[PDB]
């Protein structure tokens, strides 16, 4: 026995489960994966997926939850419209189940194609038994039109027995062509029944009307009956109340034979529920339930006495039903026990994402709501979350992920944190499409967190422009406000202030970011001095900065640098500039005596941080004195 | 929407790639000359108006741009020679640091047709057949397939990494991957036959199977990867050749098209594999389109009467 | 397909990332080997050089908040922590510079075999467990200095030299507590309220649950990620032909001087291998436990409905 280590690994790959042994001579590394069903590494399986997921979710909307209405009141018409928009769901969910399947049966997969099929056929059944007499219960025709698809979607059979039961053999009178009759026309094949008895058959004397009139009948059988008026319900007792009169013509005649065309007459009319005819001539049980419902009542509340014949028949329905995993499902959804084919349906035999929309739809159709279980939420919500949970791998879009846990209530805070600390690189992309995720419902503290994460990161390579984007939106101001302080503070250093040179240099964000024109205007009067009209918006960008706006470390600078560019000891001109310097002047040695400045020309021959101030109030003096005599 | 001239045949049109974590549109755009004896490659920056930042010659016409990141832009030239032009976003000057003059080449000069942007990957094509797939800070391309069919690309598109799918001129599309043996694609979808020649290849941003492309008669076509070799949907729209088709990376129901006839018709399907409203941006008039540009609200493109359309407000 | 790690000696542990294309292997030949998958899904050897004198038993990356970095834990009473260069070429035996070395620690001279990090919402914190029966607690100030290791706590958690198996809490929502197991006990150590006392040196031992029902020794021991619960869950692999699951529920409202106290309650207990067990992991959500032992096989356990583990699959 040797000591084998699988690290399984989920947090980077999980499609990639690597196995190693600690032992001598075994230095080979085994990469391998997850089960076949819970993998699905293909896209069209991941497309289906994230169409389902749309369908449910995205197009529910309020339907999604059991929402109770009054039937006594004004508001009577919710239940109904509530009904069906489960039932478009639940014909949605059919529907691009059925187009997966037909997508994976040309893949060359049999597995697969094999459990999408049952799931298909169980789906089919759940919104046979559900979603079909809800709200409207006197929808015959599409309940009979349901039953037929569960029926052709469940088993194969029969399809090459027509060949093999009569290949040119004499004659077409033994039991194997009863049978293959009674089979065909017990699952509403009116079509087959009647291309099989025009082959090959003996039309003796007699008995010839009563197989025509049993022939036209099953060709012309009733398919619409609604109740809003006794007319379709009268005409639909019509073709039952003849074929029990031509049965009992039949029975009452000539007709010597009694062994076959008498059995096909009971049958075909309504000696099906007294278990003599269609339990007899049977393979299944759901088979002979849909033909007893079809030739007696059709109603839901005799299931009980269809679905439970005899011992034999139990025991039969018990061993076809332990090879495919989708009659016991059925046979469970039948008898008003929907809860029990979840943990069949999550299994390797149905893959997850099936079971989940199920669990879903089950959920809004007020069939399985709170109780609760064991989870804490309900079944539905549960199903969802492990999905989403186990929707993750590297080769699998976050996307997906973050749509799936954003409409049940797991995998989301502590998934989003666990995203978040293992991203901080230099990535914009998975930044950007975690923020458009977060951003597809109610999480704004999730999309701020990120952002945060994403601007620390990024300050940490000093990167000018990009981290600021960053820290001014979805991150309040005081990070932009210390961002655009430290760039003021780095950008006064001497005469020519540049700092964020080379290629950093951006800043749009709304009105977070399109406040802070100050550094851009002063940037632009530093880099280009276009005759006065630089000079005028940089003092104008100084008397908005120093009105306690971008803070008052660089303030001081910044006045100081300048009011050396106007007049170091003579005289200049400032219009509308003068009065304002002078305010910001007498305003600031009048806080905490706190200012600063650089070092250049003049500035290095001084000492203090007055005396900057003091020559600007020189200036301004000498300017108003010698220029503002200026009269027209 | 309002235009803006430059004396200059745009031959292409991509906005710059905004932060992580934006809340407001693109405003800096890049353009290629083409169609002249000095073509450049200039990107501006916004009735609205937009002021020239930085340009930067360049040799050959641009048949493709695309921006690698924030700083990054690689260009696809006349001559096979795949550029990496380095925009500066401070001191606003575009320089050259990576090119690769060897690119497409036929042993005379073989144009290079599409060039996707990946990081840290650079996948064009040309019309020699000949998949290159060059990486940033690199001399050589780390796998070049040379397809030997008589037919000649346009357009390239990157699905999954790192398996791209081409578009020949017969209306065909291959699917190729770098980390495959030989120089054989793994599939093969074409469409009715090989008169038309499809010029565009765009894959949607949530579905990595379901791409759209224009051939040479205006009709759209939305193929599957695993639905078949032929279209799932090919509804018409203009009378010429499709110039350029891409959808937004934003919303996946809105997606516009150019074509040559001079009309910017934005589909708007809010599935494509299944009452889709289509709304021309743009009127008569005008000359034949070369691409488009768009970024959530912000819509960039390019006219043939050196005209440049842009719009920063499509759903406002 | 099944591929060479490039070993002279036995293997010991094989860590990833959390990236999903890059996987780091550790033997008894003093050799540190880091995988890198491709694009087709094939592993290629990206760098392998040699990082201490002795046998290296345990092997950690870290996460992405501090760079590319990886410690490693060897029987020579040292563990080093290894930086990953990108202006280096691969398979040159210079791609991973050392940064520092926990050699000189006193709870860390011993034979080391568990060393794992913690989460990043405490900055760049990594536990080691020698055979000297005290964890040492190794956490950096500095995030731009990568040699800056100092020590943080030194705890003794055993008392005689066994198997050692490490094992941090990856909840962010919850309290810092962190798992350690030797020989027959397996107890859970948590942070208190006192940090400025126990980062002081003034804090001697600190204990708050321990996981019982093993008669052997615990050969492996991970903590599962709580992803939406409220609940913890920590797998254990023991010798006695058990694979336990512990499941505490004790974190809530931390009061203002108020205190609190861990509960244990066993899951489940499977043997359906009937060997002895060597490895133990888990999923990135918590929703998936693997086992493997001596008999050949990994059973994949998952959560049923009444907090039950059911073996999902069996692979061999």
């Amino acid at each position: 026995k040797n000591q084998m280590y699988f690290d399984w690994g989920p947090g980077e790959m999980l499609v990639c489960e690597t196995s190693f042994n600690k032992k001598e001579k075994s230095e080979m590394v085994p990469s391998c994966p997850f089960i076949y069903i819970i993998r699905k590494d293909v896209d069209v399986y991941s497309q289906i997926l994230r169409k389902l997921f749309n369908e449910s979710h995205g197009i529910f909307l309020g339907l999604q939850r059991i929402d109770e209405e009054l039937t006594g009141k004004s508001r009577k018409s919710q239940l109904v419209r509530v009904s069906k928009n489960y039932r478009s769901v639940i014909r949605a969910c059919m529907e691009e189940m059925h187009q997966v399947a037909i997508a994976a049966k040309d893949p060359a997969n049999g597995r697969q194609f094999s459990s999408q099929v049952s799931i298909l056929s169980a789906m089919e059944l759940i919104w046979n038994l559900c979603e079909i007499l809800f709200i409207e219960v006197a929808p015959a025709g599409p309940l009979l039109l349901h039953l037929l698809d569960w029926v052709r979607l469940h088993v194969c059979e029969v399809d090459s027995l027509s060949a093999d039961v009569l290949g040119s053999e004499n004659p077409s009178k033994h039991d194997s062509f009863w049978n293959l009759v009674t089979i065909l026309v017990l699952q509403g094949r009116l079509d087959e029944a009647r291309q099989m008895l025009s082959k090959e058959a003996d039309a003796s004397p007699a008995s010839a009307g009563i197989c025509r009139i049993m022939g036209d009948l099953m060709r012309t059988m009733p398919i619409l009956s609604p109740g809003n008026t006794q007319t379709l319900t009268e005409l639909e007792l019509k073709w039952q109340h003849w074929h029990e009169e031509c049965e009992r013509y039949l029975q009452d005649s000539t007709f010597a034979t009694s062994p076959h065309l008498e059995s096909l007459l009971k049958i075909m009319l309504g000696d099906e529920a007294a278990l003599l005819e269609q339990k007899e001539l049977l393979s299944n049980w759901y088979h002979f339930l849909v033909t007893r419902l079809l030739y007696s009542n059709p109603t839901v509340k005799p299931i009980d006495l269809h679905y439970y014949a005899q011992s034999s028949l139990d025991l039969f329905l018990g061993g076809e039903s332990s090879p495919e995993p989708l009659d016991n499902i059925l046979l469970a959804a039948f008898e008003f026990d929907i809860h029990q084919v979840i943990k069949e349906c999550s299994i390797a035999l149905s893959n997850w994402w099936f079971v989940a929309h199920l669990t879903d739809l089950l959920d809004h159709c007020k069939l399985l709501q709170s109780h609760n279980l064991y989870f804490g939420s309900n079944m539905r919500e549960f199903l969802l979350l492990e999905y989403a949970s186990g929707l993750f791998a590297h080769p699998s879009l976050w996307q997906l992920g973050v749509d799936y846990f954003d409409y049940c209530p797991e995998l989301g805070r502590v998934s989003l944190e666990l995203h978040i600390e293992r991203i901080p690189l230099n990535t914009e992309q998975k930044a950007l499409k975690v923020l458009r995720i977060c951003e597809q419902r109610q999480m704004t503290e999730q999309v701020r967190s990120i952002c945060k994460i994403l601007a620390m990161k990024a300050v940490r390579n000093n990167r000018l422009g990009s981290a600021l984007s960053w820290s001014i939106r979805a991150k309040d101001a005081a990070f932009a406000t210390l961002v655009s302080d430290r760039f003021l503070r780095d950008y006064c250093e001497r005469g020519c202030f540049s700092d964020l040179d080379l290629i950093d240099n951006l800043g749009p964000a709304m009105m977070l970011s399109d406040r802070l024109t100050f550094l851009g205007k002063y940037r632009e009067f530093h880099r280009m001095y276009g005759e006065k009209r630089f000079a005028d918006a940089a003092s104008l960008l100084l008397s908005l900065m120093t009105s306690r706006i971008a803070p008052r470390s660089f303030w001081m600078t910044l006045l100081t640098d300048a009011l050396p560019l106007l007049e170091q000891k003579q005289v200049i001109f400032s219009a509308e500039q003068t009065y304002e310097l002078m305010r910001c002047l007498e305003d600031l040695t009048s806080r905490r005596p706190v200012h600063g400045e650089s070092d250049t020309e003049q500035l290095q021959d001084d000492d203090i941080e007055t005396t900057k101030v003091e020559m600007l109030r020189l200036s301004l003096a000498r300017n108003l004195a010698r220029a503002i005599i200026r009269e027209g | 929407i309002y235009a803006k001239f430059v004396s200059q045949k745009i031959s292409k049109t991509r906005w710059r790639p905004l932060p992580p974590g934006s809340l407001q549109t693109a405003e800096t755009f890049a353009t290629g000359s083409w169609d002249n004896e000095e073509n450049y490659i200039s990107l501006w920056s916004i009735e609205g108006d937009h002021q020239l930042l930085c340009d930067i010659r360049h040799h050959g016409d641009v048949m493709d741009l695309q921006f690698f990141d924030q700083e990054r832009i690689v260009a696809a030239s006349s001559t096979g020679c795949v550029t990496v032009f380095l925009h500066h976003p401070n001191n606003q000057t575009l320089s050259v640091n990576q090119q690769w003059t060897t690119a497409h080449y036929h042993t005379s000069s073989a144009p290079c047709t599409g060039v996707v942007c990946n990081n840290p990957e650079i996948v064009t094509v040309g019309e020699d057949g000949r998949i290159n797939l060059f990486r940033a800070d690199h001399k050589e391309a780390v796998r070049t397939i040379d397809n030997a069919d008589s037919s000649t690309l346009h357009a390239v598109t990157f699905l999954r990494t790192p398996e791209i799918l081409t578009v020949n001129s017969i209306g065909q599309l291959k699917i190729w991957d770098f980390r495959q043996q030989g120089n054989e694609p793994s599939q093969i979808l074409s469409l009715t036959g090989d008169r038309v020649p499809l010029h565009c290849v765009d894959r949607h941003p949530n579905q990595q199977h379901v791409v759209a492309t224009g051939g040479q008669d205006g009709m759209l076509s939305i193929w599957d990867v695993r639905q078949g070799t032929m279209p799932v949907s090919l509804l018409k729209a203009h009378e010429a050749e499709m110039w350029e088709v891409h959808f937004h990376p934003s919303n996946p129901e809105h997606l516009f098209t150019c074509s040559e006839d001079g009309s910017l018709w934005h589909w708007d399907a809010s599935s494509w594999l299944s009452r889709i409203e289509i709304t021309s941006l743009l009127p008569s008039r005008s000359l034949s389109v070369n691409t488009l540009d768009v970024l959530g609200p912000c819509l960039v493109c390019g006219t043939d009467a050196e005209a440049i359309y842009v719009t920063r407000h499509l759903f406002s | 397909r099944s591929i060479a790690a490039d070993h002279k000696d036995l293997i010991h542990d094989v860590s990833f990332d959390f990236h999903g294309r890059r996987m780091a292997t550790c033997s008894s030949d003093q050799s540190v080997k880091v995988w890198d998958k491709s694009e087709s899904g094939d592993w290629h050897c990206t760098a392998s050089w040699k990082t201490h004198s002795g046998s290296v038993w345990r092997v950690t990356w870290a996460h992405p908040e501090f760079g590319q970095v990886l410690a490693s834990c060897s029987f020579d009473r040292t563990a080093a922590v290894w930086e990953e260069i990108v202006g280096e070429s691969n398979d040159k035996l210079r791609g991973q510079s050392h940064w520092v070395k926990r050699t000189t620690l006193v709870d860390s001279r011993t034979s080391v075999t568990d060393v794992k990090f913690a989460p990043k919402h405490m900055g760049l914190m990594l536990a080691t467990c020698s055979a000297d029966g005290i964890v040492r607690i190794y956490e950096a100030p500095d995030v731009m200095n990568l040699s800056q290791w100092s020590l943080q706590h030194e705890i003794s958690c055993k008392l005689s030299c066994s198997c050692i198996s490490w094992n941090p809490s990856s909840s962010r929502a919850h309290s810092p507590m962190i798992a350690v197991g030797s020989d027959d006990s397996s107890p859970n150590a948590m942070a208190k309220v006192q940090i400025f006392e126990y980062n002081e040196n003034t804090r001697k031992y600190a204990k708050a649950e321990t996981l019982m029902t093993v008669t052997d020794p615990v050969h492996d021991i991970a903590f599962a990620p709580n992803l939406g619960r409220s609940f913890h869950i920590l797998a254990i692999a023991t010798k006695d032909v058990r694979i336990f699951t512990l499941k505490p529920v004790r974190k809530e409202l931390t009061s203002s001087g108020g205190p609190t106290k861990f509960e244990i309650h066993i899951v489940a207990q499977f043997d359906n291998h009937n060997s002895q067990v060597w490895r133990v992991s888990w999923n990135i959500t918590g929703t998936v436990l693997a086992s493997s032992g001596d008999d050949g096989c990994v059973r994949l356990w998952k959560a049923n409905y009444m907090d039950n583990w059911k073996c999902t699959g069996i692979l061999k």
